[PDB]
């Protein structure tokens, strides 16, 4: 069988009322488990405890890197072509361990541009996202960030998660 | 082969400078008064040659650089006046003061909000 | 009050001394290219005394080589690489690690370019 974890950030450049300009939602084969405020370390409503995720080496380093990823894509979001950035980081992996890792960006709700890590292609979904695709194609050091943590590093939180989901089970 | 200046305690010394960072967040204030009571100010950019190692640093951290009300321009901390030719300032938010972030990047942000801060020595 | 004896524009820190070269090359290269100048790759032994490398972004060539039969890895000079220090990510078929912020290695290609950092203490 196949197993993804999806994170859905929501990044927005200058919050207006109580707005935290970080958030992220994520769900374990395709459902949540983890509500987190990427911008001041902390989670909100981590439902579905009875898998203990945290417990795991793996939940520690997933919020470093949500902060990590969140961090970067504030700055991005700075210096784009209040303006709210909605991106989703997916890995999945099959029966053989054919993981797909891939990211999808929006600004207002529109899908915007896509990211295949694996082909490592950039390919644009708006017309308007023609720019922004250049700008981070041309950011070699963006673009193999978005990479290495969706092909490698929420490869290995899944793992954990899923051998830890077992051992209990089984 | 040779020695790196004088620099306090566990210090990142390079060049002839020293550097400190702080996983504390403070405010701008309270990070500017940090570096003070310990003999060095905020980080300051005066050369991407002199400081290359700059363009090492992950993440955004308060540096000594503040705004003019009047002429809209950047000083230090010491009062000099910020070169055309270090950084590349960005709004990221409000503010009156700067975040230092990898690649000689200035990044506008609330003086108040609290940050993680790079004390410099100047040796 | 002094930084241990490094050469000339090299970071210290700690009596360590480091030096991340902006040249892409892969790691035999970038073996070599340390070695070429009485230094080794980069040697992870300490969080403590290497704390700095938590600050570092982007992924660097270390030294470490592994024994693909006891999945184990050790460093250039013939010393293991102890527990508790790096957090290998494990996606394979490469036999070489890279250095990642915060105490983490990459398992990469031997053969991919990648900027690197060398080390030399006393």
């Amino acid at each position: 069988d196949a197993h993804s974890l999806w994170y859905n950030f929501t990044i927005i450049h200058l919050p207006r009322h109580g707005q935290q300009w970080c958030e992220v939602q994520s769900q374990v084969d395709q459902k949540n488990f983890l509500s987190y405020d990427c911008g001041s370390d902390k989670v909100l409503s981590m439902g579905h405890l009875e898998e203990q995720l945290y417990a795991t080496d793996a939940w520690g380093k997933q919020l470093e890197m949500l902060r990590e990823v969140g961090q970067r894509l504030r700055l991005e979001l700075a210096d784009t072509e209040p303006l709210t950035l909605q991106v989703r980081m997916s890995c999945e992996c099959e029966a053989d361990g054919y993981i797909r890792g891939s990211w999808q960006f929006s600004f207002d709700g529109r899908k915007f541009l896509l990211f295949d890590s694996n082909n490592r292609k950039w390919t644009v979904v708006h017309a308007g996202a023609r720019r922004m695709k250049e700008k981070w194609e041309k950011d070699s050091g963006l673009t193999t960030f978005f990479k290495m943590v969706s092909m490698r590093d929420c490869k290995s939180w899944l793992r954990d998660f899923l051998m830890h989901r077992k051992k209990r089970l089984e | 082969e040779s020695y790196c200046g004088p620099c306090p305690k566990n210090w990142i010394c390079y060049k002839n400078n020293c550097y400190q960072f702080f996983d504390e967040s403070k405010n701008w204030y309270e990070s500017q008064a940090s570096c003070m009571s310990q003999n060095a100010s905020l980080l300051k950019v005066y050369s991407k040659e002199d400081q290359d190692l700059l363009k090492l640093v992950k993440s955004y951290h308060w540096m000594g650089l503040v705004h003019i009300p009047t002429n809209g321009s950047w000083q230090w901390e010491d009062g000099s006046i910020l070169s055309p030719n270090l950084l590349t300032i960005i709004e990221m938010q409000k503010g009156d003061c700067a975040l230092y972030a990898s690649s000689f990047k200035g990044y506008i942000e609330n003086c108040s909000t609290p940050n993680t801060y790079i004390c410099m020595q100047r040796t």
